[PDB]
DNA sequence: TTTATCCTGTTAGATGGTT
DNA sequence: ACAGGATAAA
């Protein structure tokens, strides 16, 4: 008998050929719904899989550079870009897909600063992975232009506060890229940093507008910066110390606002009998802090908005493969979908001595059923090849493993005189070639079945003698095959 | 306590920190502070025939004996660091070979040559990394090392430079005509004479070890002598 | 990267012969190609060969 | 005359092994 | 690896 597998009959039970005498119970250890598997050549299932599904959205397979690269269109018109690739497990809290975005994308690196946006304060290792945005904003983004180089002095060209336009070649080899005021920093005779900033220059007559402007300032559009002069956007206006002393510096302040909330639309799952729900839950990501002074020649992504996937509560150990559902309406519409797969493996039937018996597998589901946690799944059922009757089984506390069949051609009938046989017992031992009566001797060993009138029935035994000091590899009333020690 | 002496080696390497720029433009500066100090004693060595004395030479420098001492310490240990800290690079370079004839150590022995010598040339007023200008020098002395001491019977320089150069050919040729070129081909595409090439293609090979299993091959070689029976 | 579409390998039928080879003193062979594909991962360039 | 042999230098950046 | 330069030995 295969492990875990249970006897269906008691000793004694006298069985026909094919009868069930063991069962093999496997079971959906949480339930769900079932999923078949299709007949690839085989009319038997070899596993059955356990499944939520998400589907409203459309998704669409476009290669680009040879990549093949998933867009996921919203039903809104917005799109998604699909970061995980297909037969991906992915746990939750993972980015599944980003927003196709360029409006939070700089020119250059700059400053930052908030204006009413709150963040999540949990973790600071996720700030590789940006700050999960809790209250939407305004984000002020001061450009500028940095070289970080730890080159010497020598190699310098332009001076410091020297008003520049983009192009020239300000260090040996470096090339300025945007039109405004360079800042230098050398470090005992080595270049170190240099910061150019784009923004309107001009006089500073009176200190104290200067010292108004010591430690920069934002000034909106139409406020007058100092008498006769006027920001006509919103500038952030600074006191720098050029070439000839001070001047100030109107550096264009751009205002990026975002949402409360992220407003692309969250698809529902669509089937109850999963009492863990698995969704797509649309997070917004700020890559740095409150007044980073962030030093970049290209460009960075200032916002981020991902697709990640949540759970219930106690489902976080849950991994959900990523799949695409051809719509039954439109097949060639596809729909992303995460799965929560549990596999039931189905062995094939064997019935050629492995158990000696015929193994048979029968679902205890159909495709698509919802099945409650522990609910039976399959039964693989042992059919006895030869009728008899079943002995061997003990009982209490330990697993059935090896069970006996008893069948017609391991008992013998002779002829013997019953008046004077009464020595004899139902079960007895019998060795062959004893006098079983006065001119009787036994023709073969057995146990002594019945003793019938001028008739006696013997289960064919053999004996083996043992000696004292042997060392016993088996058990009584034990169960042995050909060849055992 | 390993027995390997390689791996010794990459830990004594491995308890040096990498040096960063500011770290390389100083102690180039350092570097060359020392050379010239060390150009002015050879001056000195020119003059007096002999080598001057720590006191002659701060003389030269108008300097106390004690600062010049200094000085040249500070330039002594910046030139080491700056060859400590490299050693890496020299690996780096130096696996990239250690299958021509020279073990790995002997390989990395001889960058550390390489190395001390891009130390000693490099400029900071150039404006460039010290491992751009590095890797030339551990190139250079690895490739005439190789030249020079993989070969028992050890062949000039110019004629590993011949005998590339004749790989090359022939393999155009063989991508030119589709085929395998003959003798003749390539020795006018080489514009030398076919003895030339067959002489190259005789010095090129490798001494076969006389314990070649054959048994091994010094004892199926005769002796030179006179036969006893040609006395 | 270099890709080798070893499951079309061709093989070019033996130079010389078998009688040939046996009586020059040579060896009977033939010689293996296999189609590559050299992929450039940013500009696409494809390079097929033999 | 004409090579055969030796010497010095090279500026993106690179920085601990295979069998 | 490759280029330039100095020289002596064939």
């Amino acid at each position: 008998l295969l492990p875990g597998a249970e006897p269906t009959v008691k000793n004694g039970d006298r069985v026909e050929v094919g009868d069930v005498l063991a069962e093999t119970k496997l079971t959906t250890e949480r339930g769900g719904t079932v999923r078949m598997g299709e007949d690839n050549g085989s009319s038997t299932h070899r596993e059955v899989e356990i499944i939520v599904v998400l589907d409203t959205a459309t998704v669409k397979a476009e290669a680009s550079q040879g990549r093949e690269h998933y867009v996921i269109e919203t039903k809104g018109g917005q799109r998604f870009n699909l970061l995980a690739a297909p037969g991906t497990k992915v746990t939750t809290g993972h980015v599944v897909a980003e927003l196709i975005d360029s409006r939070y994308r700089t020119q250059t690196g700059g400053l930052l600063k908030y204006s009413g946006v709150e963040i999540s304060k949990k973790g600071r290792a996720k700030a590789k992975q940006g700050y999960e945005v809790t209250k939407g904003g305004t984000l002020l983004w001061i450009p500028e232009e940095t070289h970080e180089v730890n080159k010497d002095i020598s190699l310098l060209n332009v001076e410091d506060g020297q008003l520049v336009e983009a192009g020239t070649e300000v260090v040996k080899d470096i090339f300025c890229q945007t039109t405004g005021i360079v800042s230098v920093t050398q470090n005992n005779d080595i270049l170190r940093e240099i910061v150019i900033k784009p923004g309107d220059v001009h006089v500073l007559d009176d200190p104290d507008t200067a010292a108004k402007y010591d430690e920069g300032r934002l000034v909106n559009a139409g406020e007058e910066v100092f008498p006769g002069l006027t920001a006509e956007q919103l500038v952030w206006a600074e006191a720098v110390d050029g070439t000839d002393g001070p001047l100030l510096l109107l550096r264009p302040v751009q205002e990026l606002v975002i949402p409360d909330e992220p407003p692309v639309p969250s698809q529902d799952s669509s089937q109850e009998s999963s009492s863990r729900s698995i969704r797509l839950r649309a997070v917004q990501r700020l890559q740095f802090q409150d007044g980073e002074r962030i030093k970049s020649v290209e460009g960075v992504d200032l916002l981020r908005t991902q697709l990640v996937l949540e759970s219930e509560e106690g489902s976080s150990q849950l991994s959900a493969d990523i799949e695409l559902l051809p719509d039954s309406k439109d097949p060639e519409t596809l729909r992303l979908q995460l799965v929560i797969i549990e596999p039931v493996v189905i062995r094939r039937d064997v019935a050629s001595d492995t158990t000696h018996g015929s193994t048979h597998t029968e679902l205890r589901v159909k495709d698509g059923q919802k099945v409650k946690p522990g609910a039976v799944i399959a039964c693989t059922q042992i059919q006895c090849k030869e009728a008899g009757v079943v002995r061997g089984i003990q009982e209490g506390s330990e697993a059935v493993r090896r069970l006996l069949v008893e069948r017609e051609r391991d008992c013998v009938t002779l002829d013997l005189d019953v008046t004077a046989a009464t020595q004899l017992q139902p079960g007895s031992l019998i060795v062959a070639g004893t006098q079983l009566v006065d001119g009787i001797i036994a023709p073969e060993s057995g146990e002594v079945r019945a003793i019938a009138p001028g008739q006696l029935q013997l289960r064919i035994a053999r004996p083996y003698r043992v000696s004292q000091g042997a060392v016993l590899h088996v058990e009584d009333k034990g169960l042995v095959q050909r060849g055992d020690n | 306590y390993t027995e390997d002496s390689i791996r010794l080696y990459l830990q004594e390497i491995g308890r040096i920190r990498l040096l960063r720029a500011d770290e390389e433009i100083e102690l180039a500066r350092q570097i060359a502070d020392l050379l010239a100090l060390e150009r002015i004693r050879d001056e000195l060595l020119e003059q007096l025939d002999r080598l001057p004395s720590d006191a002659e030479w701060a003389a030269a420098v108008d300097s106390p004996l004690d600062e010049f001492r200094r000085r040249l310490f500070r330039g002594r240990r910046a030139k080491d660091k700056m060859v400590q800290s490299n050693l890496r690079l020299v690996v780096s370079i130096a696996k990239k070979y250690m299958n021509r004839g020279l073990s790995f150590q002997d390989l990395i022995q001889e960058g550390s040559l390489g190395l001390i010598r891009a130390a000693e040339k490099f400029d900071h007023e150039k404006g460039y990394k010290f491992s751009t200008y590095a890797t030339w020098w551990i190139r250079q002395a690895i490739t005439r090392a190789i030249a020079d001491q993989s070969r028992t019977i050890r062949l000039p320089v110019h004629l590993y430079e011949t005998i590339s150069r004749i790989k090359k050919t022939t393999k155009l040729l063989s991508q030119e005509m589709g085929r395998k070129p003959t003798e003749e081909e390539i020795a006018t595409r080489m514009e030398m004479t076919i003895e030339k090439l067959r002489f190259i293609a005789k010095s090129a090979q490798l001494p076969i070890s006389l314990e070649t299993p054959i048994s091994r091959l010094g004892d199926f070689i005769e002796a030179d002598g006179e036969t006893p029976e040609d006395e | 990267e270099l890709h080798f579409l070893g499951k079309q390998y061709k093989l070019k039928r033996p130079k010389y012969d078998v009688d040939e080879a046996k009586r020059r003193d040579g060896t009977y062979s033939v010689q293996m190609y296999v189609p590559t594909r050299l992929i450039n991962k940013e500009t696409g360039e494809i390079k097929e060969q033999e």
